[PDB]
């Protein structure tokens, strides 16, 4: 009964550690990208100026 | 007899690494909103431009 | 009179240089004071074991 | 040639990515073709990222030569009873515990036992506290953030990556134990 | 100011209060007599929690000490800290209650019964707002069994109000010291969980583990198990009689650690229970007295409580500490074991913090925690009743003195109910 | 309000930068505890006196960057812009830029925003590393990436210490080098390169000192910053700042690699026995044994240079000085570019350092120089990594710190055009 | 602050693991006791990578001491700095693994290695940043390699990014001191292939001469032995625990080192290695050092270095130095002698400077040197394995307690392919 209840929660922990690496992907997509993300809005800011 | 005994301890250890592990996955998908609400926020004043 | 009393403020907060570093300190040699404290009642316990 | 790379890609996989382990295992069979050896720590590295249909084909194409590699021998746990169904994979534990005992085969033998008798409801009760992260990465994909590139391949396919092996565990977990034994369980209890 | 008064019953409890009035003697100053002779004021304060004043400034204390066989409280009397104790407060009996809750619930007891609440009465009322009635006693025994729980009784329907503390010893799981302990500890369960209101569970079977497997001790005296169990006393009633920065008294330990009526038995454990060799390798660092008391073996009840989900655990830490380290530290631990926390109730952690430390030391703790781990301690006596009264054994000095079957049966029923009900919410 | 911000980082970084704020301590008279017994550029004022530098040092190993802030200059910088690290670097590429470089950005790159808001007129940036070390070649690198989009067209100019043709100390160090001059050819404005060995040799010969260490070696190099930048502050006949060192040292924007070289580098004896004229300086320059950095000039042509004079220096001596340059042969100009030089002139004679082997001259003049001899030095580190990527030597740790080995490939594709454009300008057009 | 546990498994293990607390306490100037008692502040800056500190002074060491039978763990305590580890390190079994892999890897071990990791897991969680372990195996034997295998393999798993060092006495060439020996290397050498990160071949033949020949000392005891090993493994982490001008952490001088990920078996290297009254006739320049540094005369491995190609050697110098003589003489050797290093990794030396010199010596320099020579130790564990699997000898006293015969030809196979390696890069 202890084996069984052992290898079923080290089952349940590896699909937890897949979650993780899923997320922290997802978090450096995003990361970068907000870097780039003030500046875009500033070259369309002067995009309005120019074709005012 | 020990077995048993080094087998508890074992379990443990697991049920108690799976927790941190949702721990940090709880610390993040929070985070993630805080990087997703400002994603949701730009794209409404660039849509805006 | 700007000038004076940012010199003024300058040996203000440097006297909050010495006060806080002799409180450390202080606050070091209070602890451990209690670890000789509770070492010598450890010492009066022996005693009457002896 | 051949000892760079197991040794690189052992370590790769014990230290969390598998992704870039098996790589390193798979230019590994561009020295070799028939080395049951590695065969078997692809499908180690392959059962660990998810994906389910590699790690048997890489299972079987090892135990095709001798059934005599105990390490291999270890690798037939992902066979229908533990991927699916409710019976098969105890036959090839018994049969590696014929062989030299290896008390991890006894795990399997102790787990692959009794059990043979055997939307948001249902995927709340298989899936434990893991489904907080299912729906979740599944409404992440109802937006416009899907459509983008990380390297190589595309955001949308992270978010569905995950989604697919917490969906493959669902059915793992389902067929463990299922949701008509769950009713039997809970009944008996309270009768009793 | 509030005050308790201590009840002292049975063999093992006489025991159990003369070493803990020892205890909260020495941390008060009450010195082998009476004379105060602390050395910080923040002692003598608040002293009437257990201590009644009388003439040239002697503090004899509040305890009803009991018994029904006149042995127990006559070494009591010559022993360490015992002149402390009035000569009028110790009732005793002449004809002992051999080991049979009834000839000490039904027959031989009651004769004492009135005497005691006589005394209780008094030395109850001669207060200000009493705050509890504790009574230390053991479950497998006569005495304690039998009068202790008739005067947990009676004082609930006297006083039905103030706080009904009870430590008590239920019987070991393997090794036993009598042979009828099922029955009466079975008994003792039943007029118990619709009376008492926060009774702590103590075995020693548990506590010799704590002092071979912990104190690293080769000849464990009963006496050293009966101080570990006084630290836990000290411990629950410290933030009532010392100040600190989140006091937290009986009452609150109670509305914060009891989650349905009837569910209130819950397990001790302490904090910095380490050996003399090793007293100086280790720190003692918030984090230190937090592992040694969530781990199973720092648990003077021997139920693993890996094997179900604490509903509620509290933490009376003691000692000029960081509150931020404390509250951090039992986040790391509400977290880390989720697995082993309910869910029905989001955060299950009391947090009291004192100043004055145990005397000697820098910190300690008591890990009350209402566990449904104490479901296996009931049913391993349950397991055991079953097994005799199917046969009828060892009853006939039973229903002798005034009982009938069906006060037994009951008893299986009140406690297989406990036992089921903490499994519903185990679930 | 014209002030620079200069940023070290790497066990070369602050090392280089604790031997040359010294020498700004000592130009403006600043106290080590930092008060008063213009500053402006290098330094800041909290309203009280106590003068802050604008640098931020930033470090992977905590055990080099704690003895700044223990040792002597504790006082002078901000314990929390004097940020440590929590894992080593270990001479990784893949592991300052990919796996431990990533955790410490989030508040260095705040910190510069900080001192950025701070000023108000800025134009330029100043950074030292190694390209052979971890941190000075991963951590570099990712600053880089960082400050090419947060700023863009603000200067970055940039001090390196450059792999030793016969020397080294790592090994996997043409494994750093090559990575990171991949990085830098984009995303970055000028890199100055200094390497080792070359010091040492001209601090035998011409210094009369011999076993030298990094103390004198660093200190050579605060002398080389020191002389670079003392246009911003002082007045001079002729003045200079870093958004001009952008117009003149390249022509085309992949090639970005000038040298350096310190004329006056003379011991304490032997100036009593020579005068130090600017004519006599100018061409002591050009000499293959005073360059910094191992490249024999005659092989390669000069594409433009820089003579940056401090001192006593008189213009009228400094065009004839320069006039017996061009008509002698062994300096090699063609027609693409007849012009190919420049000075700037200053009158802030060099501070000497108490303990220094540098003797306190007035005419000090470094020479600032890209040559197509670096070519050469670059055919050798190309070779240098075909030689060990032949038969994948050492890069199992690169694919293990989150490398994809993709990358190498077109490293080595990127870096192969880069002496291709190297024979393009050496050619002669008709 | 970077951590490094010392695990101590076996009799040669304690021994010179004792000594390495010595040559480690009075470098950062502790007691036998634990106190600092030292002279300059560089010395408790980083006592953080070796002593963990307990109340007042007390540098507990963070040595975890592992065996089978009380007896070389007991010399270690009942000796000179001797209680100043924890009691909780000292784990122990009863039996003893009479040089028996098998007992050590499988029937007991187990039993032990349980326990061992416990105390492991425990000093792991109290660090800032773990940097990684260093083992002491005497390999051929038991408690030696049969317990250090097993605890080398399960950190792994559990630590999968740390630098797992792993100083160990390689089965001596000439006089072998346990018949079976040869047996114990063969599945000892294949662990520590696929499980380490910079293993360093401690030879004895060799050190037994180095003392006779360099230090001339007429009565060599194993004591003197262990103040070598004990100073290199001081060598090596020195730039993780003292300020210098080119500092090396342990990644650092393994990634520079280890080549392929697998030849990474180094051979050590002290320094100013001259006798009592021979000084007076010898300088303490770089330009000397480096004559010794690089004479294999020196090498504490027994495999002679001009029978092969060095890969890629490192030397970690304390003392204040001129940087440039460092390169200077490293420079002179890869030119003078070329043929005996590789050629397809140019840069073949690595130079580092610790500015702390060692105690009564000015400078300084431990070598540690991956040298394609070492085939001559694999091949002849690999021979004489040969020469007993043939003939089946003492093999029931191995595979009795299970271990079946492939096991030990996969040994083979693998210890032969790590010579087929190494010779592969000499041509
Ligand atoms: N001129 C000069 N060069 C230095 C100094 N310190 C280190 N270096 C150079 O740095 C190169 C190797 O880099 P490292 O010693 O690893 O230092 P790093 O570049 O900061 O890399 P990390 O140590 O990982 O942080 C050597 O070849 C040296 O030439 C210094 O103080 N002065
Ligand atoms: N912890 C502890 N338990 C005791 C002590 N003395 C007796 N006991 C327990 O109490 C039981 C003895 O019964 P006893 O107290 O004489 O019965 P009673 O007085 O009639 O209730 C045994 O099962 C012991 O476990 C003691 O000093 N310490
Ligand atoms: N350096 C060193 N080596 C030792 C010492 N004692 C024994 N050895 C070596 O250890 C080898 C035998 O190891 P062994 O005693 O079987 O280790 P065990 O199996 O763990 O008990 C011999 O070849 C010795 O050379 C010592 O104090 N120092
Ligand atoms: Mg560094």
């Amino acid at each position: 009964n202890l084996e069984n209840r052992l290898e079923k929660a080290r089952m349940k922990a590896e699909e937890a550690e897949h979650i993780t690496s899923v997320y922290l992907q997802l978090k450096a997509y995003l990361q970068e990208e907000s870097l780039h993300l003030g500046n875009r809005l500033d070259f369309m800011e002067a995009e309005v100026v120019r074709t005012k | 007899q020990r077995r048993i005994k080094s087998l508890e301890n074992q379990l443990d250890k697991v049920i108690c690494r799976f927790d941190i592990q949702l721990a940090q996955n709880a610390t993040l998908r929070e985070e993630l909103d805080l990087l997703r609400i400002e994603r949701n926020r730009y794209l409404n004043v660039d849509r805006k431009l | 009179k700007p000038r004076m009393k940012q010199l003024e403020h300058k040996r203000a907060v440097e006297k909050l240089i010495e006060e806080r570093r002799n409180q450390f300190l202080a606050d070091k040699q209070r602890e451990l004071e209690e670890w000789q404290w509770q070492q010598r009642r450890q010492g009066c316990i022996n005693a009457i074991v002896e | 040639t051949f000892p760079s790379y197991m040794a690189e890609g052992e370590r790769l996989y014990l230290c969390g990515e598998f992704a870039k382990a098996a790589h390193s295992f798979s230019n590994a069979l561009h020295l070799q073709s028939g080395d049951k050896n590695c065969l078997v720590a692809r499908s180690k590295c392959f059962l660990k990222m998810g994906e389910l249909e590699k790690s048997l084909e890489d299972a079987e194409a090892s135990l095709q030569g001798d059934p005599t590699f105990c390490k291999g021998i270890l690798q037939k746990a992902e066979t229908l009873y533990t991927m699916g169904d409710f019976e098969f994979a105890l036959v090839f534990y018994h049969r590696g515990y014929k062989l030299r005992p290896d008390r991890e085969f006894k795990v399997g033998i102790q787990k692959a036992q009794e059990a043979i008798n055997n939307k948001i409801v249902r995927q709340l009760l298989g899936e434990l506290y893991v489904d907080k992260e299912y729906l979740e990465k599944l409404l992440l994909d109802e937006d416009l953030i899907k459509g983008t590139i990380k390297h190589g391949l595309t955001v949308e396919d992270l978010i569905m990556t995950g989604i697919n092996y917490l969906e493959t565990r669902s059915d793992f977990w389902r067929q463990q134990k299922p949701i008509y034994a769950r009713e039997r369980d809970r009944k008996l209890m309270q009768e009793k | 100011m509030r005050e308790i008064v201590h009840l002292q019953a049975g063999q093992c409890g006489n025991q159990i209060g003369a070493k803990f009035w020892e205890v909260i003697s020495d941390e008060h100053g009450i010195d082998p007599t009476g004379t105060y002779h602390g050395d910080s004021d923040l002692q003598l304060e608040r002293i009437n929690v257990y201590y009644n004043e009388a003439t040239g400034g002697k503090y004899v204390p509040r305890a009803v000490l009991v018994d029904l066989e006149p042995g127990t409280m006559d070494s009591v009397r010559s022993g360490p800290f015992g002149q402390i104790f009035r000569p009028d407060n110790f009732v005793f009996g002449q004809s002992g209650a051999g080991n049979n809750w009834a000839k000490g619930h039904y027959t031989e007891g009651a004769e004492l019964v009135d005497s005691v609440l006589d005394v209780v009465r008094k030395e109850a009322e001669s207060c200000d707002c009493l705050q509890g009635f504790q009574l230390t006693h053991s479950l497998g025994g006569g005495t304690g069994s039998g009068m202790g729980t008739l005067l947990i009784s009676k004082i609930r329907e006297e006083y039905p109000d103030r706080i009904m503390n009870t430590f008590s010893v239920v019987p070991s799981p393997k090794v036993s010291d009598t042979v009828v302990e099922p029955y009466n500890a079975t008994l003792s369960v039943h007029q118990l969980v619709e009376n008492t209101d926060e009774t702590y569970c103590i075995d020693n079977e548990a506590l010799y583990d704590i002092c071979f497997r912990t104190l690293k001790l080769t000849t464990p005296t009963y006496g050293d198990l009966n101080h570990l169990v006084s630290a836990t006393m000290s411990g629950v009633t410290t933030c009532l009689r010392f100040p600190g920065q989140l006091n937290a008294d009986l009452r609150k330990l109670a509305v914060n650690m009891v989650p349905f009526p009837r569910l209130h038995f819950f397990m001790p454990g302490f904090a910095p229970l380490t050996s003399r060799g090793s007293q100086q390798y280790r720190a003692l660092t918030v984090p230190e007295l937090t592992q040694q008391m969530f781990d199973a073996k720092n648990m003077m009840a021997a139920c693993d409580p890996r094997h179900g989900r604490y509903l509620t655990v509290a933490a009376v830490f003691r000692g000029r500490m960081s509150m931020k380290e404390v509250d951090e530290q039992m986040l790391n631990v509400q977290n880390k074991n989720s697995s082993y926390f309910v869910e029905w109730i989001p955060n299950n952690v009391k947090t009291a913090v004192c100043d004055i430390p145990p005397r000697g030391l820098k910190m300690s703790a008591t890990f009350i925690g209402n566990s449904t781990a104490i479901q296996e301690l009931f049913k391993r006596i349950s397991e055991q009743f079953t097994a005799m009264f199917r046969r009828k054994a060892f009853l006939h000095w039973y229903t002798g003195e005034g009982m009938d079957e069906m006060e037994f049966t009951e008893a299986e029923s009140n406690m297989n109910d406990l036992v089921s009900e903490y499994q519903q919410y185990q679930d | 309000m014209r002030e620079c911000i200069s940023v070290h980082v790497g066990q070369a970084g602050v090392q280089i930068g604790n031997a040359c704020w010294e020498l700004y301590c000592l130009e403006h008279g600043i106290q080590p505890d930092g008060q008063m017994p213009s500053f402006n550029t290098f330094f800041s004022e909290t309203g009280a006196g106590k003068h802050v530098p604008r640098a931020v040092f930033v470090d992977l190993e905590p055990t080099v960057i704690d003895e700044v802030r223990t040792g002597t200059y504790r006082q002078l910088f901000h314990p929390e812009q004097l940020i440590t690290g929590k894992e080593d670097a270990a001479n990784n590429y893949a592991r300052g830029h990919y796996t431990i470089g990533k955790e410490l950005i989030d508040l260095v790159l705040d910190r510069i925003r900080k001192l950025a808001d701070q000023c108000t007129g800025l134009q330029g940036f100043l950074i030292f590393h190694s390209f052979g070390g971890g941190t000075g070649s991963g951590f570099t690198s990712l600053l880089m990436e960082r400050l090419s989009v947060d700023y863009g067209k603000k200067s970055k100019l940039e001090f390196s210490i450059y792999p030793a043709p016969q020397v080294s100390t790592a090994v996997v160090e043409p494994y750093n080098s090559i990575l990171t001059t991949h990085t830098t050819l984009e995303h970055s404005d000028c890199a100055f390169m200094v390497d080792n060995e070359a010091i040492y040799d001209i601090c035998r010969r011409n210094l009369d000192i011999e076993r030298p260490t990094y103390t004198n070696l660093n200190r050579l190099i605060g002398q080389i910053v020191s002389s670079i930048t003392a246009s911003l502050r002082f007045d001079g006949a002729l003045n200079v700042d870093l958004t001009e060192f952008q117009t003149n040292l390249v022509p085309y924007p992949r090639i970005h690699f000038p040298l350096a070289t310190y004329a006056p580098v003379i011991s304490a004896e032997k100036a009593y026995h020579e005068q130090l004229s600017v004519a006599e300086i100018t061409n002591a320059c050009f000499e293959p044994a005073n360059q910094m950095v191992k490249c024999d000039p005659r092989h390669g042509k000069y594409m433009a240079c820089c003579l940056l004079y401090r001192g006593d220096v008189v213009p009228k001596d400094v065009n004839a000085a320069i006039a017996t340059i061009k008509t002698k042969r062994t300096i090699q100009f063609v027609d693409w570019c007849p012009t190919g030089f420049k000075v700037g002139i200053n009158y802030q004679p060099p501070t000497v350092v108490p303990g220094g082997d540098l003797a306190k001259v007035q005419r000090a003049v470094c020479m600032l120089s890209n040559t197509t001899a670096i070519a050469e030095a670059w055919a050798r580190l190309d070779h240098k990594f075909d030689l060990m990527y032949a038969k994948r030597a050492f890069v199992h740790w690169y694919v293990g710190e989150g490398m994809e080995e993709g990358e190498f490939s077109e490293a080595r594709e990127d870096m192969a055009a880069l002496e291709k454009d190297y024979e393009e300008v050496g050619m002669d057009s008709v």
